[PDB]
């Protein structure tokens, strides 16, 4: 099919929330919608001029095409399939020059509609400026690079929006969703065996970053002269909490059936606080034929979702992000009878599984030892990180908290209790694990004893209409939503194969329960439990996997105390002066934020153990907010999770994950969360590995024996060598055109640093250093590329040049010890590092994977002092007996690098700065003047090297490190990737964070230069893009 | 040094030298690829070099399940408690399981056909996937375990996949020892050698040693001299399959892609069934497919398997023919008319003193290999012994051998003993048609050919734990 | 080694309780007659020039293939009582019995 859809940007105005009446929704509390909604002299309102993406039926654009109410304020629907080739034509009525740019469709030059640097004439730039009053012809086509994948589905997500400044014209409104699809999947331009198809985007759209905010101000706001634009507040009422514009519940159309198979496309579009999550009340979902319940959703990131409508009623799709969720990011749909026409199961009332949990309140110690486990350094130590957390003063708590918190019972009567053995003591703030078999039914005897009123909110089980915990609505006595202090409920849940794990997912999944009757505040008094629903046949008597040896559960997440109702208890209960509490004080808000792991600070979490030779099991989860961005690091250990293996797990609030794994190494090893602020902020714990099994001199195993030469050397870091990419960009914005991050001005720094990086030398002398080909050229602050292959054994004859202690390991390796020594200024050592089987790629990763070879003297400041590398384990018959191999191998590091948290930020602040005396290092202005947002170390398309040639296979290695702000989504222009082994999946736009590793296998077409960057505001705008050369052949 | 590119003699290479007047390496100044074997104590000057075993010595049927820990555990399907081992996530032969693929950096396959982008297999040993044929019996017995673990969950419901998996592998073990010793090596010894190495079996003896002896990785080698030079794919009436019915057997060294994209594993085993194997004969040894272009799709250079043999005693440090004559009483021949009377061949014993000079210089395999045939046998006196020594030893220093007491009941070993190989094809593929026992004998359709329907299938009965 | 075992396990220790790695993988060789090596315990026949095994020259091994292996194919000759499955079951058992590792 030759498709031609007749695309137009038209500046109307739109309506955020379009009433009409009258909803009550989850932790929302009426008078609050104002907040964003409300218009005076001050706030702009609910309505907002903004650009929008219309469809229409003629070349002459005088009649529209009506657009799915439930859309919202997106583009047009655009679908293409395998080798059809789709033209666009863009008419712009609007009174700025916009553009069309497609995501995961092949286009040439003349056709991308992505405006940057790129060596090319005025032909093929004529894409790129689309003014008022002009129309252009968007040559696309969907070839085999770009189609779904083998594991993927028939339709997979992709979007399209203006591209002169990527995000203010977001902003403004235009984007638009793409359904790239196979070659025959569709009829009518409906996918074959599909009932609904629904597109839903989840974005906190912030006027702030509209072109149009000047223009929308005079309007509406009755004073255009008493407001500031830098003013936090008013930059509140503006981000717009909405999933496809639509905020507070207020989309509408969502209109579905019965035994509907309903499609969901859902993609995550804005900046750094748009961390979303996303999930079906009382739904069952299937991603890549896994079961789920909450997606995850982040800028630009594309992902699709196959649902078999059941359970009717009226429900919520709500934003998982307990700030999101108290913002109203929400939306009712409607399940409804038609009536089936067919049931399934069946089964309410076979296997009964009966629970008798009770809420109640206890003094919770975070850290019970009262010492930092890591250092034996006390918690009271003077200044230190643990300090201000664990301080007891004046205005400070201290280390003890009250908490409601869920503890199980044996019986109905609530007399006696059902004690905690040697399993349950790694548990604590987590209430009883709650487990069920396909085919069960789980009654709950909740027992209220707090003086709130409380629920129970499982996820991962069908409950029905009546036995919801939380509430909401389009429209004594005990029921589900409400648990009175006094009162009693007895829930009733059903668990089916409709929502129980296919055949792909392992036999147990991770799951969680929460009180909903104000999530956003319930949850972080401590009323979260474990849940853990497996397959039928599959789970002992007792609870327990059948040859599974250990079951664990960690809960890592930042408990905000502020949130708590039980915070003006805690007030009057452990400070000194509770009349000078400050609750909208910034430095008392981060004291009751307590970074923790099961409610466990710094080491404290017990219970850890197991022998040389287990089946252990982890199910993770995690809660919170948009700060809640983790990266649980298991060290000297590998586990699979679905045939990829890692050692660092991503989490975010709602997310719920099984990993599996086996221990190698005897050891008291690490359960550290790879997040920077997490981590120091007391987010690190303690897991043990004994011997049960005689020794027996292993080691018959080494089919490599290979030895390197690392040094951590200083030299001066050039961020900006040349800034020359920098002004043609803005220049082709006409932007104008400041740098926070790289100009000098006054007493600022710039964009040189003295920095400490590995490097590789020739040998024992450390004289002669290799040089870096070409082909090497775009590591950039990134060291040498370390291979090894499935049975090797890697020599590292480290050297630390560098003027103060540094050392040097890997993510995943396996080693001797537990413990890794640091070396000093001058001395030289040798850390053997092993590579078995499991420190291998899996049965589902491409055989060539990476991992992290960092430090482990100082890992928070050491990261940003520069020491990073790519360690590259393959498997077998990859390496040629040689070298230089047609496999082009590329490796990015996608980091936020904080120059505050170096080493040398006082050296910086001597060497390069004109007026050190007027340096405060305390000020956000400046604190901001040092986060150099750069892949590989180097900003604004400075990082070169990365050149293909025409049909080349052209491997990337993505390394995620850093900060909670360090959510990074990676995406290249002109061509995508292909992940899971064969390369059964694809994407454009992809999902990396501090502590994940993953091989992209691409396969090019087009020759020419294009825009590589995260899909993040701020971070794009910070300079986090470069270009990669795809030239044509000899 | 790259033993791969490079013809310098220096460790861990061993490259074979070039003769001049080679029928095919012209140039004397390049050579065979050669690495030495791994030392069992590398660098040492006190141990005398002795290589290493990576699969367990036991017919354990340990190249379906791997002899190592991390592999064996990711053979297995974790996705349910059913006791399964993971099948292909790609692709089925006419809805019959195959091996999960492994990841294409560059392994051997993707180097066979480029445009066909099939990596190589992974089974329960590394070289599953070097010739189709070998292929289609990894797959043949992965099946088998699978169809096993199903039919065991009926019987017993209570089963676990940990007790279903065991349970399978301890019948496909069993399976490959009834086999092995029932029907093929009766047919290598032939009837003398069997009685005299062979005796029927008593019990176990916990003071024979199971350990594989370094000289049977060598001569067991004689299999080579059973090779045709292709690969034999017949339809389902046993008519040859168009329209490559006959594969040059350097075309088909590690071609995943013709298991995957050329008709799946049924035409390879019928014409495995019904075509004979080549006849080892004292001018006729090995085919050149072997000879002279061994792996010529996947490296630089068409390898000499009968010359890696050689060279690879040498490697292993292994005494010379006269040795391990005496070692196995037979007389010695020190002259070429003694060698002529012991080959029943003049002709053949002046090339080899031509060679070697002396017959206590002859390799093992060349030697072994160059012996005339025992009566109903395929192989001479020499090979007899050491082949007959080293299952005696595999079969009464194994604790779990199937006839040994407690391994199986007195039921179950009877049920056992109703297997074969024809039967395993009939449950596991699409063929109907399968030849008479003894199926390694047996080699002319339709003459030595039956129905399925005949053949009674394994009885479960005396595995229902009720 | 446990008192009691109904299975194998897969490295094949415990086979034999008196001496357990016995048939287990990743070990040594037995070795039924002692080790002929140039040096007399690591370099193999042929590795040093001019050096005679036995007082005789060191045939190449690609030397004894052409002189002795090689033979034309047309004159190859099918066994008329062995099946190709004999070949391919000699095979399949070895790999069920034998691999001796080598560096990658
Ligand atoms: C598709 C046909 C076959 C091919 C391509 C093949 C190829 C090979 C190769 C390349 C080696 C290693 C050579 C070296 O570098 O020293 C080898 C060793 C071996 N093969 Fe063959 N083989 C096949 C058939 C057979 C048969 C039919 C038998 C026996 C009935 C056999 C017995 C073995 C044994 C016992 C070894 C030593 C293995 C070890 O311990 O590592 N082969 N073969
Ligand atoms: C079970 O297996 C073991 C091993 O085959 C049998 O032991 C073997 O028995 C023979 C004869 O009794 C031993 O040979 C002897 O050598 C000595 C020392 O040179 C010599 O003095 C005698 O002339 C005799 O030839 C052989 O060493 C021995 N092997 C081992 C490993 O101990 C055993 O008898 C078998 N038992 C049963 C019940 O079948
Ligand atoms: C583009 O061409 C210009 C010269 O016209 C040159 O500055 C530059 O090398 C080219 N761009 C890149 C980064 O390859
Ligand atoms: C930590 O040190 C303080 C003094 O700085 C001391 O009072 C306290 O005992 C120490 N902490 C503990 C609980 O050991
Ligand atoms: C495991 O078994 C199920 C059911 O037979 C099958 O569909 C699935 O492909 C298997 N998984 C693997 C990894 O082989
Ligand atoms: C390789 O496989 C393809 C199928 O992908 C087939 O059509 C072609 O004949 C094969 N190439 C050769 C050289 O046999
Ligand atoms: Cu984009
Ligand atoms: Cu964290
Ligand atoms: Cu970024
Ligand atoms: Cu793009
Ligand atoms: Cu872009
Ligand atoms: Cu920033």
């Amino acid at each position: 099919k030759e498709k031609h859809y007749y695309i137009g940007i038209i500046e109307t105005t739109w309506d955020y929330a379009s009433d009409h009446g009258e909803k009550k929704l989850i932790s929302v509390d009426t008078e609050h919608s104002n907040i964003y909604l409300q218009n005076g002299p001050d706030r702009i309102g609910r309505l907002y001029k903004k650009a929008l993406y219309l469809q229409y039926t003629d070349e002459t654009f005088r009649t529209t095409i009506e657009k799915p109410v439930w859309l919202g304020f997106l583009g047009p629907i655009i679908k293409a399939e395998t080798g059809d080739k789709v033209y666009v034509h863009l008419k712009n009525l609007a009174s700025r020059p916009y553009t069309f740019h497609s995501h995961g469709i092949t286009y040439y030059k003349e056709h991308e509609g992505a405006i940057y640097p790129d060596n090319t004439t005025d032909f093929q730039r004529a894409d790129d400026k689309v003014y008022p009053g002009e129309q252009y012809t968007y040559m696309l086509l969907a070839t085999e690079e770009q189609s779904p994948g083998e594991g993927d589905g028939n339709c997979v997500t992709r979007i399209y929006h203006s591209h002169i400044d990527a995000p203010k014209d977001i902003a403004s409104g235009l984007i638009g969703p793409l359904i790239i699809c196979k070659k025959d999947s569709l009829d009518k331009e409906k996918e074959k065996h599909i009932d609904r198809e629904f597109v839903v985007m989840f974005s906190v759209v912030d006027e702030n970053f509209s072109w149009y905010l000047e223009d929308n101000i005079k309007t509406y706001c009755s004073e255009p002269e008493k407001v500031d634009k830098d003013n936090e507040d008013f930059q509140q009422s503006n981000r717009m909490y909405s999933v496809n514009g639509y905020t507070f519940g207020s989309l509408s159309g969502l209109s579905m059936c019965a035994e509907d198979r309903v499609k969901w496309y859902l993609f995550g579009m804005g900046n750094e606080v748009d961390v979303h999550a996303a999930f079906f009340h009382g739904q069952a979902l299937t991603n890549k034929n896994y079961r789920i319940d909450t997606i995850n959703l982040f800028p630009a990131t594309l992902f699709d979702a196959y649902m078999v409508a059941q359970n009717p009623g009226e429900w919520m799709l709500s934003c998982q992000n307990l700030n999101h969720l108290k913002a109203g990011l929400q939306a009712f749909f409607q399940v409804q009878e038609c009536n089936k026409s067919s049931s399934k199961d069946n089964i309410r009332g076979k296997h009964v599984r009966h629970y008798y949990i009770a809420a109640e309140e206890i003094i919770w110690n975070y850290a019970p030892s009262g010492i930092d486990i890591f250092t034996k350094e006390n918690l009271t130590a003077p200044g230190s990180d643990s300090a201000v957390f664990f301080e007891q003063g004046t205005t400070r708590i201290g280390g003890s908290y009250k908490k409601l918190v869920y503890r199980e019972y044996t019986d109905a009567s609530f007399t006696n209790r059902k004690e905690r053995g040697p399993e349950e003591e790694h548990l604590g703030i987590l209430g009883p694990v709650i487990w069920a078999e396909v085919g069960d039914t789980i009654r709950v005897t909740f027992h209220n004893k707090g003086a709130y009123p409380l629920s129970i909110e499982p996820i991962g089980v069908r409950f029905n209409k009546n036995n919801e915990g939380t509430y909401y609505s389009p429209n004594v006595p005990p029921s589900a939503s409400h648990v009175a202090p006094t009162e009693t409920f007895t829930y009733e849940w059903t668990v089916p194969k409709e929502v129980g794990p296919t055949n792909a997912d392992p036999v147990c999944l991770a799951k969680m329960y929460y009180s909903a009757v104000d999530p956003t505040k319930d949850i972080f008094t401590g009323l979260i439990g474990p849940m853990k629903i497996c397959k039928k046949g599959s789970l002992h008597a007792n609870g327990r996997q059948k040859d599974v040896d250990k079951e664990f559960y960690l809960f890592p997440t930042v408990f905000d105390e502020n949130e708590s109702l039980l915070l003006e208890d805690n007030i009057r209960m452990f400070t000194t002066a509770p009349d000078q509490v400050d609750k909208e004080d910034e430095d008392f808000q981060e004291s009751n934020k307590m970074h923790s792991m099961n409610g466990f600070m710094y080491g404290n979490q017990p219970g850890l153990t197991m022998c040389k030779g287990d089946s252990v099991v982890w199910y993770l989860f995690s809660a919170g907010n948009e700060a809640d961005v983790h990266g649980i690091y298991f060290s000297g250990n590998t586990y699979l999770w679905r045939g990829e293996r890692r050692d660092t797990a991503n989490l975010f609030p709602q997310t719920s994950l099984t990993l599996h794994m086996w221990p190698d190494t005897e050891g008291t090893f690490n359960v550290e969360c790879l997040t920077t602020d997490h981590y120091t902020g007391g987010m690190k714990q303690k897991y043990t590995v004994n011997q049960c099994r005689r020794q027996s001199e292993d080691s018959t195993f080494y089919l490599g024996e290979r030895t390197y030469y690392i040094a951590a050397v200083e030299v001066e870091w050039d961020y900006s060598p040349q800034r020359e990419w920098e002004k043609e960009l803005h220049h082709l914005q006409e932007q104008n055109v400041s740098n926070a991050f790289l100009d000098k001005g006054e007493f600022y720094i710039g964009s040189k640093y003295k920095k400490v990086v590995y490097r590789q030398y020739t040998d024992s002398t450390f004289r002669v250093p290799v040089e870096r080909k070409a082909e090497e050229e775009h590591l950039g602050i990134l060291g040498p590329q370390l291979h090894a292959d499935v049975g090797d054994k890697v020599k590292i004859i480290f050297k630390n040049m560098a003027t103060r202690p540094y050392s040097i390991h890997a993510h995943g390796v396996q080693t001797e010890s537990s413990t890794v020594t640091p070396t000093l200024p001058g001395e030289t050592l040798t850390y053997v590092w092993k590579i078995p089987e499991r420190s291998g790629a899996g049965t589902e990763d491409s055989a060539c994977i990476p991992w992290a070879y960092y430090s482990t003297v100082d890992q928070v400041k050491d990261l940003y002092s520069g020491l990073i590398g790519p360690l590259i384990v393959c498997r077998r018959p990859y390496l040629k007996v040689f070298n230089p191999r047609r496999k082009l191998e590329f490796a990015l590091l996608f980091l936020v690098f904080d120059e505050n948290e170096s080493w040398y930020l006082d050296d910086n602040i001597k060497t390069y700065s004109d007026h050190p005396e007027k340096v405060n290092k305390d000020d956000e202005e400046f604190i901001e003047s040092n986060k150099m947002h750069a892949i590989n170390g180097r900003m604004f398309g400075n990082l070169q090297g990365l050149t293909m040639h025409v049909g080349d296979e052209v491997n990337w290695y993505l390394m995620g490190m850093g900060n909670e702000i360090d959510l990074h989504t990676v995406h290249f222009h002109g061509h995508s990737f292909q992940y899971k082994h064969r390369g059964v999946y694809s994407s454009d736009v992809f999902d990396i964070f501090p502590g994940t590793y993953q091989t992209l296998e691409m396969f090019p077409r087009t020759p020419g230069i294009w825009l590589l960057h995260c899909h993040v505001t701020d971070h794009i705008h910070a300079g986090m893009e470069t270009t990669y050369t795809v030239l044509q052949n000899e | 040094v790259n033993c791969e590119t490079s013809c310098v003699q220096q460790p861990p290479c061993f490259p074979l030298k070039i003769p001049p007047n080679d029928p095919r390496i012209k140039n004397q100044a390049d050579c065979i690829p050669f690495f030495r074997s791994c030392p069992a104590c590398p660098g040492s000057n006190i141990t005398i070099r002795n290589q290493i075993n990576a699969l367990t010595s036991f017919v354990d049927a340990s190249m379906v399940y791997g002899s190592e820990e991390p592999l064996a555990r990711n053979l297995r399907n974790m996705s349910n408690q059913l006791g399964l081992l993971a099948v292909n996530q790609r692709f089925q032969d006419n809805g019959r399981a195959l091996l999960p693929f492994d990841n294409l950096h560059d392994d051997p396959c993707l180097l066979t056909n480029r445009s066909a982008r099939i990596p190589c297999f992974l089974a329960g040993d590394t070289r599953s996937s070097e010739m189709p044929e070998l292929t289609s019996m990894h797959t043949l017995l992965l099946r088998e375990h699978n169809r096993l673990a199903t039919e065991l969950k009926s019987l017993n419901p209570r089963w676990d996949g940990e007790r279903l998996y065991q349970e399978a592998r301890k019948i496909v073990g069993a399976m490959v020892q009834i086999i092995t010793y029932r029907d093929y090596l009766p047919l290598v010894l032939g009837p003398t050698a069997m009685r005299k190495y062979l005796p029927t079996y008593r019990s176990y003896n916990d003071s024979v040693d199971p350990r594989i002896a370094n000289v049977f990785t060598n001569a067991f080698r004689y299999g080579h001299t059973l090779i045709q030079p292709f690969m034999f794919r017949l339809d389902n009436r046993y008519q040859p399959m168009e329209p490559n019915p006959r594969v040059p057997l350097s075309r088909v060294f590690f071609a995943s892609w013709r298991v995957v994209l050329e008709g799946g594993i049924d035409p390879i085993l019928r014409g495995l069934m019904a075509t004979p194997a080549k006849l080892n004969r004292q001018n006729q040894i090995a085919v050149d497919e072997i000879r002279e272009r061994l792996f010529e799709q996947v490296m630089r250079i068409g390898l000499d398997l009968p010359a890696l043999n050689m060279q690879r005693s040498r490697d292993h440090g292994l005494p010379g023919y006269n040795a391990w004559r005496r070692f196995c009483g037979l007389p010695q021949p020190e002259t070429v008319g003694q060698l002529g009377t012991v080959l029943r061949n003049l002709k053949l014993a002046r090339k080899l003193m031509e060679q070697y000079g002396t017959p206590n210089n002859i390799d093992i395999w060349m030697g072994g290999v160059s012996e005339p045939l025992k009566r109903k046998g395929r192989v001479g006196p020499l090979l007899a012994c050491i082949i007959g020594t080293q299952f005696r030893k595999l079969r009464d220093g194994d604790r779990f051998w199937w006839e040994n007491e407690g391994v199986f009941s007195m039921q179950q070993r009877q049920a056992l003993a109703q297997i074969s190989l024809p039967r395993i094809i009939c449950d596991n593929t699409g063929i109907t048609t399968v030849s008479k026992n003894n199926i390694f004998m047996s080699n002319s359709y339709p003459r030595d050919f039956v129905n399925c329907s005949t053949l009674p299938a394994l009885n479960l009965a005396s595995w229902r734990e009720a | 080694c446990p008192e009691q075992d109904k299975y194998r396990t897969i490295t094949g220790m415990c086979n034999n309780r008196r001496s357990p790695t016995l048939g287990a993988s990743n070990r040594a060789f037995v070795r039924w007659l002692p080790a002929e090596y140039e040096d007399g315990f690591s370099l193999p026949y042929g590795w040093t020039p001019g050096v005679k095994r036995n007082g005789f020259p060191v045939a190449l091994a690609r030397a004894v293939s052409n002189e002795i292996v090689r033979f034309p194919t047309d004159q190859l000759t099918p066994d008329q009582e062995r099946s190709l499955m004999f070949m391919q079951w000699g095979q399949l058992l070895d790999h069920d019995l034998d691999f001796t590792p080598e560096p990658a």
